[PDB]
RNA sequence: CCUCCGAACGGUAAGA
């Protein structure tokens, strides 16, 4: 057709680029640290009367001698997998440093028994959405829910609300 | 049968490089990380092993032993936002921008360092090798003005101010802050 | 082929030849939400593009020896000032050379 | 001495003369890979299998077919560019398994697209796109009049 | 119209209300998500000998567990316990919580002494970020009880648990080159040696975080070897985090059982150790067969194994193998396009669809049809 | 024995990283004497680890038993 | 105005100059005149598949250079 | 001003 504009990308260019702003805001900050370090006297007058000095600051020290913070963080299980009244530990799930993601709350077993649970379904699936087979592979879904105020997660009693409200419905 | 070179080979060819941040002014025409916490090692079964610290060691030892820079850069980042009032943190990253060459971003993050962990020895005397000059005195009084001046960086401020004109007013500065050093009384009486 | 670098997969041959790039080589096209839409880089009415000759890129031997005693003439005086100063040369002084 | 010349510079210019990353990988089989972008991909330049065969007593027709893997790799990564019937003007010939169609007996390149489309892949994308098509349909039929 | 070597797409001819968003929308989800287009991909990868972004590291797998058990000093770094929180979901209401202290795992095979350092929540007071944080802590004290011990007791390589710890570990060591920091593909239950109650109550009921020094190999050095004792307290670990109850009875095969407080395991005897290690793989294999639905008899050695040591792979339904005869006439061209018709055999484009719009289907979803009739909503 | 050729013809951490290299990072001519030598991901910054490689021991050049005798 | 080669293997190998908008009747116009058989007894194939003369040449994407095969009706 | 527009081959899968 008639071809739309196109920037050439150069990753030799790029990295120079990066290095001229690099040493262009390396040297912005020199500048202004000297700024800063230069209000300040670098003084880090006799001999002898300075000996008189310090025979009198010694004199002069000698007289003076005389569940809140887990608010907002993030479980990676279904509340329902939790038994009631059961004490269950909760693990932080393994993130590289270099990655920014929201910290998420996770227990090993409940891991290893869904784990299972899957692979179970897998072997009981001997072979909507816009192609909803693909969401899987597409976007990568482990069920979870947010901690809040207090570290308290309060979400069954709606679950069981709507669960009444069918079931009254029904009847 | 074949039997591929050494790796002594690849070593020594990668070691060829990481030159030198520093030349001495004798060649003519043609001629790191913490150690802040130890942990002295000694019935039950329950041993609350004494921790003490040494805080550093100040020396440059270790250069050019870094591979993927700009992936230790990116740790070391993170490692200083994650844990900002950690001095061999910024020690580290400091020397780590000097060894590759880059001494103004290592200077600037050593002051940052010294802003932002201030309460430590260390850092103020590699912020004064690393600034040059009028500017590393200046970090030096800084240090002795904010550290309480019973500090071993008075004996760096006599060394490397200027002569006893100024050597003579350092020591004095020196030995009016805490005066029981006997390092000190040493330097001024000669 | 012949002259990209052989980190992006071509042979990375230097060329002293004048060998020439036709428009139609400098075109592609990318595939988005909103259909096809085509690039180039050799736009307009231009001249047709060279891949740079060799020659512009090496310093001829007069001006680097010129180049040659003049920096070595810098680092004799910056070595003196080392010198006066207590100092060694922090590859910061011989940067700029 | 010293390395008396540095060639930053020329590389620069010769990338900013093929176009750039952009200009210069549609020539290859890059977008063919579809890598969600070049940035931190490497190269292998020898195989596990080619780097453990490089010392096991070869006979010297068995190297000589095997110092060709390079070649072959080669030729496949600017395939997109060698066989297209602009350059290598004359008759297309296709691949009795695939929809390939070589223009010019390139034996370094034939072999790398029967591997590549070994085992029915062609028919097999096809009935896999058609079946996709087909499921998709399938889940819009009320609303398309189906 | 699809461009294989271009991965392009287009679509020419008459259109339908309905029809061109639908089908924008479904090939722009299958060329990003095709079982067939992702194999020829990924042989494209293959024959360019082109990857991304995985440069691998040294990797402890189940196929190199045998060279574990050399005569140099491995560690086994482990962060896993370090941000520690209970939750119990009390069936009146809402679900309580309560940050308990963390634990810092460097145990080490050949001797098996136990280093634990124990985590105050204090030190998670205003932090934004909690695993950067334990990451960087843990490697912190890792290179500063490195550099306690002397040259001959320092690890000649690290392993360590989990492998967001790799890139930490490789900088907090940099002075020390010589250790070569290795990952984990097997996830050994070194999690579950906090549910020993001694050290549960240790560090539940601690403050102002100090470095501990334990051992778990009690007395068995004295009468094994030091990787038979490291394949007991694997067996033992992996039970623990199995099931820590079933387990507990296990392990007091008497009511004497004389578990006496200078060390941690029961004082037991060699030959009573092989019969409870039997007990205690039963054990693992019967709860693997219970969670998989696998029959315990019916495991190879190899499989009981990887089972013992780390986890297995599963298999999802997008991994295709696409890597008696019915014959079928059609109405196609021959070469030179001559409108035949052919019966062949090669079964390559014979799926059936059979999707909502059949008359078997249709009937089967008719079935049960008198069982919908129950909620009428009038 | 096998053991031992095998670990001496093993494929090395430092020899691994050497036969990679980065894609569109284009890396400096060092070495004159021969263009196209080119250490892989061995110093180039590249996809790497943060530490130096260290040499395997075992590809530590050894000379004969005859020309040690001889020796 | 882009240049075809259009070749017979037997012997016809022709060059003609054609546009890009020109359709497959007018190519096979122009090989006429530079061939002698008539425009309306010529077949421009791709190995089989026949190019059709009411398409233009641009979207058979035969671009300037491009061989294509001479046979007869 | 510049008008000299070339060609064929080196392009066969081997089987059933």
């Amino acid at each position: 057709e008639e071809p739309v504009t196109a920037d050439v990308i150069n990753p030799m260019a790029l990295r120079q680029r990066e290095e001229l702003r690099e040493k262009l805001a390396a040297a912005k900050e020199k500048r202004l640290l000297n700024q800063k370090l230069g209000k300040i006297k670098t003084l880090g007058d006799d001999t002898a009367a300075w000996i008189e000095r310090s025979r009198q600051l010694q004199k002069e020290k000698d007289l003076a001698e005389k569940a809140r913070d887990l608010q907002g963080l993030t479980v990676e299980h279904a509340i329902d997998s939790f038994r009631e009244g059961e004490t269950m530990i909760l693990t932080l799930k393994d993130k590289g440093v270099l990655q920014e993601e929201e910290d998420v709350l996770v227990n090993v077993n409940l891991v290893d028994k869904e784990r299972a649970e899957k692979n179970v379904e897998l072997r009981k699936k001997k072979p909507r959405s816009i192609l909803s087979k693909y969401d899987e592979e597409l976007e990568g879904r482990p069920h979870s829910f947010r901690l809040e105020q207090g570290g308290t997660a309060d979400g069954l009693r709606e679950r069981e609300l709507e669960e009444i409200r069918a079931k009254l419905r029904l009847q | 049968k074949l039997t591929p070179v050494p790796d002594s080979f690849f070593a020594k060819h990668l070691q060829t490089g990481e030159n030198h941040t520093s030349v001495d002014p004798r060649q003519t025409q043609f001629g790191r990380n913490t150690l802040m916490d130890m942990r002295l090692s000694q019935q039950t079964v329950v041993d609350p092993k004494g921790y003490l610290t040494d805080l550093n060691s100040m020396i440059p030892t270790h250069g050019g032993d870094i591979n993927d820079i700009k992936k230790a850069r990116l740790l070391l980042k993170s490692v200083r936002e994650t844990n900002p009032h950690h001095p061999p943190a910024w020690i580290a990253s400091a020397r780590l921008e000097e060894v590759t060459g880059k001494l103004q971003v290592a200077r600037n993050l050593i002051m940052k360092g010294t802003e932002m962990c201030p309460k430590s020895e260390d850092v103020w005397l590699e912020a004064a090798r690393l600034q040059p000059g009028d500017t590393a005195k200046a970090v030096v009084a800084q240090a002795v003005r904010h550290l309480p001046q019973s500090v071993r960086i008075y004996i760096r401020a006599a060394e490397l101010e200027t002569d006893i004109r100024a050597k003579k007013r350092v020591l004095r500065k020196a030995l009016e802050h805490v005066p029981n050093s006997v390092r000190l009384w040493k330097a001024a009486v000669e | 082929v012949f002259y990209t670098p052989k980190e992006l997969g071509g042979l990375g041959m230097l060329s002293m030849g004048h060998v020439l790039i036709p428009q139609s080589d400098l075109r592609w096209s990318k595939q988005t939400d909103v259909g096809i839409t085509h690039f180039r880089s050799g736009m307009s009415h231009e001249e047709d593009q060279l891949i740079p000759n060799l020659y512009r890129y090496i310093q001829p031997w007069e001006s680097e020896f010129i180049d040659s005693q003049r920096v070595w003439a810098e680092y004799a005086l910056k070595r003196q000032e080392a010198i006066a100063q207590n100092r060694r040369l922090t590859l910061e002084d011989l940067e700029d050379s | 001495d010293g390395k008396l010349w540095n060639l930053n510079n020329y590389r620069t210019d010769m990338i900013q003369a093929l176009g750039g990353v952009e200009g210069i990988l549609e020539h290859t089989l890059f977008k063919g890979t579809y890598f969600p972008t070049w940035e931190g991909l490497f190269w292998e330049k020898a195989s596990g299998f080619e780097e453990s065969m490089k010392w096991k007593k070869l006979t010297n027709a068995q190297r000589s077919g095997l110092n060709q893997i390079p070649n072959r790799r080669f030729t496949l990564w600017w395939s997109p560019t060698i066989n297209r019937a602009n350059v290598y003007v004359g008759f297309q010939v296709q691949l009795d398994l695939t929809g390939i169609f070589m223009h010019g007996k390139i034996p370094t390149l034939k072999i790398s697209l029967i591997q590549i489309f070994r085992a029915h892949l062609w028919q097999k994308i096809h009935e896999s796109i058609v079946m996709d098509l087909c499921q998709v349909f399938d889940q819009e039929l009320d609303a398309l009049e189906i | 119209a699809i461009d294989l070597a271009y991965n392009l797409h287009s679509a020419y001819g008459n259109w339908f209300p309905g029809s061109k968003p639908l089908i924008q929308q479904a090939m722009a989800k299958i060329m990003k998500a095709n079982p067939a287009l992702y194999v020829l991909r990924e042989r494209i990868r293959k024959g360019l000998q082109l990857y991304s972004s995985e440069p691998t590291e040294p990797y402890l797998s189940s196929q190199n567990y045998g060279e574990l058990f050399s005569n140099q000093i491995i560690w086994f770094v482990d962060d896993t316990n370090v941000y520690r929180v209970t939750i119990h979901k009390t069936f009146e209401g809402n679900l309580t919580t309560k940050p308990i202290n963390g634990a810092i795992f460097i145990f080490n095979p050949r001797t098996g002494q136990l280093f634990l350092k124990i985590i105050h929540t204090s030190v998670w007071a205003g932090q934004k970020r909690l695993g950067q944080l334990a990451k960087w802590k843990t490697a912190e004290e890792v290179a500063a009880l490195i550099r306690s011990l002397p040259v001959e007791e320092q690890p000649k390589q690290i392993i360590v648990t989990r492998k967001g710890m790799l890139d930490p570990l490789e900088v907090h060591l940099l002075d020390f080159p010589n250790i070569v920091i290795k990952g984990s593909e097997l996830q050994l239950p070194f999690q579950a040696c906090l549910k020993v109650e001694k050290f549960g109550d240790l560090i539940l009921k601690a403050t102002e975080p100090q470095m501990v020094l334990f051992n778990l190999y009690d007395d068995w050095l004295k009468t094994i070897s030091s990787y038979t004792a490291f394949s007991r307290l694997i067996l033992i670990l992996r039970a623990l985090h199995v099931n820590n109850d079933r387990a507990k009875v296990i392990l007091k095969p008497d009511k004497t059982t004389i578990t006496e407080p200078h060390h941690i395991w029961p004082t037991l005897t060699d030959e009573e150790w092989i019969k409870v290690e039997v007990q205690l793989k039963d054990l693992i294999l019967a709860d693997y067969g219970k969670k998989n639905n696998v029959n315990v008899a019916s495991l190879t050695q190899s499989e009981i194994r990887d089972i013992i040591l780390g986890m297995e792979i599963s298999a999802p339904s997008q991994q295709r193998q696409q890597i008696q005869l019915t014959a079928t006439q059609t109405r196609t061209v021959n070469k030179h396009g001559d409108e035949i018709i052919t019966s062949t055999t090669s079964n390559y484009e014979t799926q059936t669809f059979s999707s909502k719009t059949e008359w078997r289907v249709r009937a089967i979803s008719a079935a049960n049809l008198h069982l919908r009739t129950n909620h009428i909503y009038v | 024995r096998y053991r031992k050729m095998k670990e001496r013809l093993g494929l090395t951490e430092i020899r691994k990283q050497a036969n990679r290299m980065s894609f569109g990072e284009i890396e400096e001519d060092a070495y004159q004497e021969d263009l196209g030598f080119s250490l892989g991901h061995l110093g180039k910054s590249g996809s790497g680890r943060v530490r130096q490689t260290q040499v395997n021991e075992a590809t530590k050049a050894r000379i004969s038993k005859t020309l040690q005798r001889t020796l | 105005m882009i240049e075809v080669v259009c070749n017979d293997r037997l012997g016809k190998k022709v060059r003609v100059k054609c546009n890009t908008d020109d359709t497959i009747g007018d190519l096979k116009k122009l090989i006429a005149a530079q061939t002698g058989t008539r425009w309306n007894k010529i077949v421009l194939k791709k190995w089989y598949t026949i190019f059709k003369d009411h398409v233009s040449l641009g979207d058979y994407e035969i671009h300037d250079g491009m061989n294509l095969e001479l046979y007869y009706q």
